[PDB]
């Protein structure tokens, strides 16, 4: 409509949750599988979102517009950050955890006992409870990772300035949102692109992690989230 | 990238 | 506040950017131009160039630590290990003159500087560079890029990365007034691991980023989306930082006479 | 962690 409208990519977040339903599938009864690793119900519920991440960027205003061989470059330079600010996002509604797509709830502790603690806790503290203390809604939310999945450094690329245009789109869409949205806090856009650093560091570190689950394998993960794996 | 091309293309 | 307010914060960055910093944009710009009196830099472009660069500082004072005696790389490695150690201490001194960063606890005071400084390093790098060199040694000399690309093993690609990063963030025409604000922003950055007292960090960053706010406007009206383009810029410090730190991590398994200053084993001991 | 020296950075500075 006005080249990257808000209530499309508000529409994208919404159409591939969760919200209700999706959360008791292995919360409450039954729940397939039985693996017993933190780390494993977590890659589980990331090969899945992987499928909806799929979905979801073809919502999001022209990126299926784009050569299909740069759909592919974004979202396998993009998936890791992508999925990260999904689960931390949703999390909000829990203290102390991270609710995942698979309905499960990973607790603090059980991660700090598989040994991944310390990356848990830089997602709680920077991703999480900044989430939550400015309240970001999923407008908000949608944006930022329509910013993510727009990155026009992304090696391989038929045209970066196309990408690196839709990315400065969003920032306009965003902006425009936030004045009218929340005209008492002027540095809220600020704010908002703020929260980038932190998911691109926790996003590093995340991908030296899988690169070690990986490296060892001993029970391997799930297909997909492998073939995300195969580095960029 | 079979899945991710696959799953693009429909 | 009050864009009196915001344009005071902002003369007061620049004039401590100055005074913390010898070698600005604007000076560095005019030489890799070509427009300043006052011999030119001597270009390195290969291992004898390098050598010629150096030895001209044996007929000079001896203060380069560390000469030859191991390969071109080593070189290298001290030259910009020497250099990273003065900008801390440099960076060091500008933060001090950001209005309430001594006001805070301590702790969160060096935790704002462990991870702050390579950050600003890497962004102040770009203002030395263009396309086919970076300057070096207060200017004196000029490294060129194909050059450093060319070294040995891991040593050939540490440089590149923040040559890409440079062309980038010098297409958006920043100057020393803007960057002194810049700067104090990436300082004053509240999501920091091991931050003690979050909300006094994120206030004052929020001043700092009205008055840069105020800053691209006034000096860059023509500019879209300047101020969102400069934020992004933020996160693709953290990625080069990492990967530099994974490399530097490369050196360390590679060879065992690795040695890194004290100051820097410090600020990577336990970072990101 | 300490951070000897940055503390002495912030402390007092740096000589001549
Ligand atoms: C590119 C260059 O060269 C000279 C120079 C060469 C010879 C004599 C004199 C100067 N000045 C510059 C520009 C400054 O360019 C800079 C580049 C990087 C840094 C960060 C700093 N690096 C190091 C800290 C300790 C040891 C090595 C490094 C490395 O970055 C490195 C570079 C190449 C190969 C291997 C390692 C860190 O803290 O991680 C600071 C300044
Ligand atoms: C968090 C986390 C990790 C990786 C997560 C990744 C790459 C994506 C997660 C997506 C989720 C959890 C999606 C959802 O459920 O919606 C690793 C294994 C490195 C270590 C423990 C903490």
């Amino acid at each position: 409509n006005e080249d990257m409208p808000v209530e499309r990519i508000l529409e994208a977040e919404l159409a591939v949750e969760p919200k209700t339903e999706t959360y008791v599938e292995a919360n409450m009864g039954l729940n397939p599988s039985s693996p017993n690793d933190p780390v494993t119900n977590i890659c589980q519920a990331a090969d899945k979102q992987l499928f909806t991440l799929v979905e979801w960027a073809k919502r999001i205003p022209h990126f299926s517009e784009l050569p299909l061989d740069d759909q592919v470059i974004l979202l396998r330079a993009g998936w890791n950050e992508l999925l990260i600010a999904s689960f931390s996002h949703r999390s909000i509604a829990v203290k102390d955890g991270i609710l995942l797509a698979t309905g499960l709830h990973v607790h603090r502790n059980s991660a700090h006992s598989a040994g991944v603690g310390a990356i848990f806790d830089r997602v709680l503290t920077e991703l999480v409870s900044k989430m939550r203390d400015m309240q970001m809604d999923k407008t908000e939310l949608g944006c930022l990772r329509a910013i993510v999945l727009f990155n026009p450094d992304s090696k391989g690329l038929s045209n970066p300035a196309e990408v690196e245009a839709l990315r400065e789109k969003v920032y306009a869409s965003l902006e425009a949102y936030c004045k009218h949205k929340y005209p008492e806090q002027p540095g809220r856009f600020a704010k908002l692109l703020l929260r980038l650093p932190a998911l691109r560091s926790i996003g590093l570190k995340c991908l030296e992690h899988l690169f070690f689950f990986k490296l060892i394998g001993d029970t391997p993960i799930d297909t997909f989230l492998m073939e995300m794996l195969e580095a960029p | 990238h079979k899945i991710l091309h696959r799953l693009l293309q429909e | 506040p009050e864009s009196a307010d915001l344009r005071a914060l902002a003369k007061h960055l620049y004039d401590s950017y100055i005074k913390s910093f010898p070698l600005t944009k604007a000076k560095a710009r005019a030489i890799l131009t070509g427009k300043t009196t006052d011999k030119s830099p001597f270009v390195i472009y290969d291992m004898n160039s390098l050598m010629m660069g150096e030895d001209k500082i044996k007929f000079k004072h001896i203060t380069p630590l560390q000469e030859q005696s191991k390969e071109v790389a080593i070189r290298i490695f001290q030259g910009c290990q020497f250099r990273s150690v003065e900008a801390v201490q440099e960076i060091t001194e500008y933060a001090k003159s950001i209005p309430g960063f001594v006001n805070l606890d301590l702790n969160d005071q060096v935790t704002l500087l462990k991870y702050g400084v390579h950050e600003i390093i890497y962004t102040m790098l770009a203002s030395l560079m263009n396309k086919d060199g970076v300057l070096i040694s207060e200017g004196q000399g000029f490294m060129t890029r194909e050059f450093l690309k060319s070294l040995r093993k891991p040593f050939g690609d540490f440089m590149e990365p923040k040559f890409e990063f440079a062309v980038k963030f010098n297409a958006l025409e920043l100057d020393d007034s803007d960057l002194a604000i810049f700067i104090a922003v990436i300082i004053l950055s509240g999501d920091r691991p091991g931050l003690l007292n979050v909300k006094p960090i994120e206030d004052i960053q929020d001043n700092l980023l009205q008055a840069l706010e105020l800053q691209l406007k006034l000096n860059h009206p023509e500019s879209s989306q300047l101020f969102a383009k400069l934020l992004q810029k933020m996160t693709d410090l953290r990625q080069i930082v990492t990967e530099h730190v994974q490399l530097l991590q490369v050196i360390k398994k590679t060879e065992t006479d690795m040695s890194l200053h004290p100051l820097l084993q410090e600020i990577y001991k336990d970072l990101y």
